């Protein structure tokens, strides 16, 4: 058996334009741990995305936080695009600074 | 007042690219405070919270040679479980442990833990009593027998009971001031029109510490779960945790709302209302 | 602190 990723994409503060932050792609409740998360700038891959160190739950599955440097503007989109064995296509979650 | 102390391993196997991937972590309550990754440079144990940096290298070299040790413990039981299954050498397959203790106010012990997975599914722990194996299928009463024979339990109890406890009050002690302090929530309410004729509240818990939390909406006073939603408490990458509700309401109606948020780091339970 | 022993299944 197979679980697929939970996915939250979020910041680390709440978004102010202008003002340095941290854009998180919360990855969980996933088997087997080999997972790909990208974060996407205007559809772009971002380039330097660090990843906490690999745990689990209870439930034997696994989380991971990923997370780069940005700073918001009113214009720019950001997102997480995650694969995993259990997804037919990597799946992009928005983000959307109000969740 | 109670406290905690988890390891926990994972360990891929990877065939046709080389050894299998180890990955050991260790935590505090819900405070990472040590790290080993075999695929890392430094092939160290190392620290991941403020206050384990002050271990001298007697310290660091103990963690390291214990990590190490067990990532060629389980690679050798991936072939072993392998075998006991009698599964394919082309397929990837994990192992994942979890040891650690509990203790109370006073610092005495409340219980231990070792829990072993293959899988994902549970293949043997011990039990409460720290005396005694549960084994999940026909291949890991195999590792019970081998286990009972080894006395095995009473290698774990030594640890759970001694080392465990000693060290986690040492912890507790030289991290004191993070681990046995409260991060209350900030709380705040946002409002997301939907049509003219419904929106969402949204009720938000920020930068709190320890995770657990509880958010509950009212309508007129009474406890509403129809048209919510709770997310999963989720790490903000500093340390502390998030968590938001929200509910759907008739656009005029939400004045009728309330939202309770409860923390341990409270001196009384907030009530937001838009 | 880890344990130190490890065992073989």
């Amino acid at each position: 058996i197979q679980r697929t990723p939970k996915i939250q994409v979020y910041s680390r503060h709440p978004a102010e334009n202008g003002k340095s932050n941290f854009l998180n792609c919360y990855v969980s409740g996933f088997h087997p741990s080999d997972i790909e998360v990208d974060l996407l700038k205007n559809g772009e891959r971002i380039e330097k995305v660090e990843h906490s160190d690999l745990s689990f739950s209870k439930d034997w599955s696994f989380y991971l936080l990923y997370y780069t440097e940005f700073t918001p503007t009113e214009k720019d989109e950001y997102a997480c695009r995650v694969n995993h064995v259990t997804l037919s296509q990597p799946k992009i979650v928005k983000w959307d600074r109000d969740m | 007042g109670s406290h905690s102390m988890r390891y926990f391993y994972t360990s891929v196997s990877r065939p046709g690219r080389g050894e299998p991937r180890f990955i050991a972590v260790g935590y505090v309550d819900d405070t990472q405070f040590v790290r080993f990754d075999s695929d890392a440079a430094s092939q160290r144990m190392e620290p991941r919270a403020p206050w384990i940096e002050q271990e001298g290298p007697e310290y660091w070299d103990q963690e390291t040679r214990n990590v190490k040790a067990q990532s060629q413990t389980d690679r050798v039981d991936l072939g072993t479980l392998r075998g006991y299954y009698n599964q394919s050498e082309d397929g990837s397959h994990t192992i994942q442990i979890m040891y650690g203790c509990d203790v109370g106010p006073d610092g005495r012990f409340l219980r231990g833990y070792r829990q072993d997975a293959y899988d994902g599914k549970d293949y043997i722990a011990l039990n409460e009593d720290l005396r005694s194996w549960t084994a999940a299928d026909m291949a890991a009463q195999i590792t019970k027998r081998k286990w009972e024979a080894a006395h095995a339990a009473e290698q774990q109890r030594a640890y759970l009971e001694g080392r465990c406890v000693e060290w986690l009050r040492r912890y507790l002690e030289n991290g004191k001031e993070t681990l046995q302090r409260t991060d209350p929530p900030k709380t705040h309410m946002t409002h997301h029109p939907i049509s003219d004729h419904e929106a969402t509240l949204r009720c938000w818990a920020l930068g709190f510490y320890p995770a657990e939390i509880t958010l509950t909406w009212q309508r007129d006073g009474e406890d509403q779960t129809q048209d919510t939603e709770l997310v999963e408490t989720r790490p903000a990458g500093d340390g502390t945790f998030q968590k938001w509700a929200a509910v759907v309401v008739p656009s005029g109606e939400e004045q009728r709302y309330t939202c309770h948020v409860q923390h341990e780091g409270l001196p009384k339970p907030l009530t937001l209302r838009w | 602190a880890t344990i130190g022993t490890a065992m073989y299944k």
